[PDB]
């Protein structure tokens, strides 16, 4: 699956 | 005291773009725990790996693999929205534990870590070194990371406001935008920052009115 | 050769939140060049100030001013849309430009600050070991920060994706969505890192089916 | 006005 | 491994003139055992002081005491003969030896200093600080105590050689000498580096004859 | 100021042994200008040769070569009392200036280097990184070294004590000192830390009436 | 009694 | 010509 994004 | 345990190299994960994001600094004192919160790239995505990185070299690929796991039962939501809350626990006996759960959810997922895992000493010296050789390359790896990201914020973001305009967008502002977005979506498949810019550049010209449009509503 | 000419200190600007972000790392061989693109934190926002400093501290405030500015003529967008590259050149006479360019407008304003600005030998020192005293509390200000950001970006957004649902969203998740809105924006008023994360929590939890109409749109 | 955001 | 043990602070001892010198460095891991050979300062000289220290200053003084012995019995000599072996142990648990054994007349003494002895987490980082702070400060002393032992050197070789020398010096040459040394003498007995340098500097300038004299013998 | 000169590199010379003994550290604002006063390693010795090296590496040879000169003229005295000041200078335009000055005689020789002699931007990385990949091989060298003039001195030392003491030391003493000494000769002749240190101590242990008659005296 | 110097 | 030593 996708990695984590920092979250905006 | 005459000894301090401590964390020999930062201790952290992947995040979108193959980058090593840390949430265990390099020489911290054990025990500690920090967290922080990431979020889903993609609409709906429903599941995300949590890659467990040892360095200090920021390609997550030239760092110390320490495991990885996927959190999934992530409810369908727009990308960026989810909150999904890694922390980095680090007890007494060196051991650690890496969680991450979702909050509207309330899944939580784990992967536990002994102290003996990761590099040995020579090759703690040998990720020294290396970091400290290759600064300037990495550096620039980052800024890659870091405008492809915005590329495809603006990409994704123009998209969704394309839409949501419909009619109110003119057949040639249309037209404009979307052949930059096309333009923009083949250089965001490239490693050539500059390119990026340039195709962020011709959308940010192209796009006055539908940005206008966006704000209004 | 026997001699470098270095950056004592970290030189950046202010960004949202207070915090002091880098474009130009403590010890870089100048002349140097490095840019950055940041954006609008609110809808409609006509202006950007560009405060430039020297340091090394997380609090802009605890950091050396070196000027500020404003670009002005930023046409109407959503918020973290319009492109301002800002960009730290600092010549082989050590003389720095900060430039700030709209890459939709296509407008530009700068400072130029001349080689003996900002702090003196001794401060330059007073500096790192001020930096160095005060790395805890530093990073939980700029997690702080971070958090702050966060919440404020899931209120924006949950805002806009209420006002998108209109009356696909339940009149009963309405009403706990608004009221968890409510309780956030509460604590984005304070410096409670934990109240902060808390309403950000009750919002994941009451909004999964605004998630989903959000999604599907 | 404002200070910049970091761009997502 | 995660994790790794180590001193977080240099590990020494007090030698002549009251410097700090490092058997241990700051960084070490454990367990580790470094050794270094000292000497008498005086001729006859039949016991030495071993002061065990941990910090980073320059000064014995400024840096934390973690216990003092005494090393008797050494045998009449002149001064810098007798081999004072120094060993500084650390196990596997973080206990420190200090041994100082004299390798003429095979006789040892020790301090054991367990694992919780020296500074807490805050003084380990407020010595760190305060080395850093005062690195100038520091090196000044450290000069000024490397001249002082080298006038007193100069000061102690050349009446051993004056002795030797007797008749073969002339009655204006020892003259000279002799208040040359006077002047030496006093100026070792205070904190100014140049008026040491300046005294050392006359009785080279007064001691050809002596010199050729001594080498001849 | 937003920029400093700054040594990239410590600036120093060679010293007996074939170790690099910084006069100016790494990282000095320039100008400055520091001092360290040497002497003879022979009796009789009429001249030294000032090697200046660049780097951070404990053997010279592992060190960048920024030229070398003799001093001579150095009049007869017996090694370690003549006074062989040597300056390091740099002035504001980046040149650094060496100087031995011998106080006896008065005597002073120069070689002056200008500020793009020595190691590039690369190089100077390249030293960086490798003073750090080697540092536990730097010490040990440093460590062989410092046991190795201990050893010389001692022999040194010991044989003109046996030449003082005459008749006064019986025949069965002379006989193991000497044979002690002759196997400490050999050992200074090796690279081997332990074997010297053991030659040592079999002369500590049969010295012990020498030193007596020594102090005596 | 007198403090250690580093041996010569 | 012999490298300087440390004065002593």
């Amino acid at each position: 699956p996708r990695r984590p994004v920092i979250m905006r | 005291v005459l000894l301090l345990d401590v964390t020999p190299l930062s201790l952290g994960i992947e995040t979108m773009g193959g980058v090593m994001t840390t949430l265990i600094a390099k020489n911290t004192t054990i025990p500690t725990k920090h967290s922080q919160v990431f979020s889903t790239a993609e609409d709906n995505q429903s599941a995300v790996t949590i890659h467990v990185l040892q360095g200090e070299r920021k390609r997550a690929a030239d760092n110390k693999s320490l495991g990885q796991f996927n959190l999934d039962g992530i409810n369908p939501a727009p990308r960026g929205m989810p909150q999904i809350e890694v922390t980095f626990d680090i007890d007494a006996d060196g051991i650690l534990h890496v969680s991450a759960k979702d909050k509207n959810s309330g899944k939580e997922q784990k992967i536990t870590i002994k102290a003996s895992s990761g590099l040995n000493e020579d090759e703690i010296q040998k990720m020294v070194r290396d970091a400290e050789a290759n600064a300037e390359a990495d550096r620039k790896f980052e800024e890659l990371v870091q405008t492809r990201n915005q590329g495809d914020h603006l990409l994704h973001s123009t998209r969704k406001q394309v839409e949501e305009a419909g009619d109110k967008l003119p057949a040639d502002d249309k037209t404009a935008i979307e052949s930059a977005l096309t333009a923009l979506e083949t250089a965001l498949k490239g490693e050539d920052k500059a390119a990026i810019e340039a195709k962020m550049q011709e959308l940010a010209q192209v796009s006055q009115k539908l940005m206008e449009i966006a704000q209004q509503q």
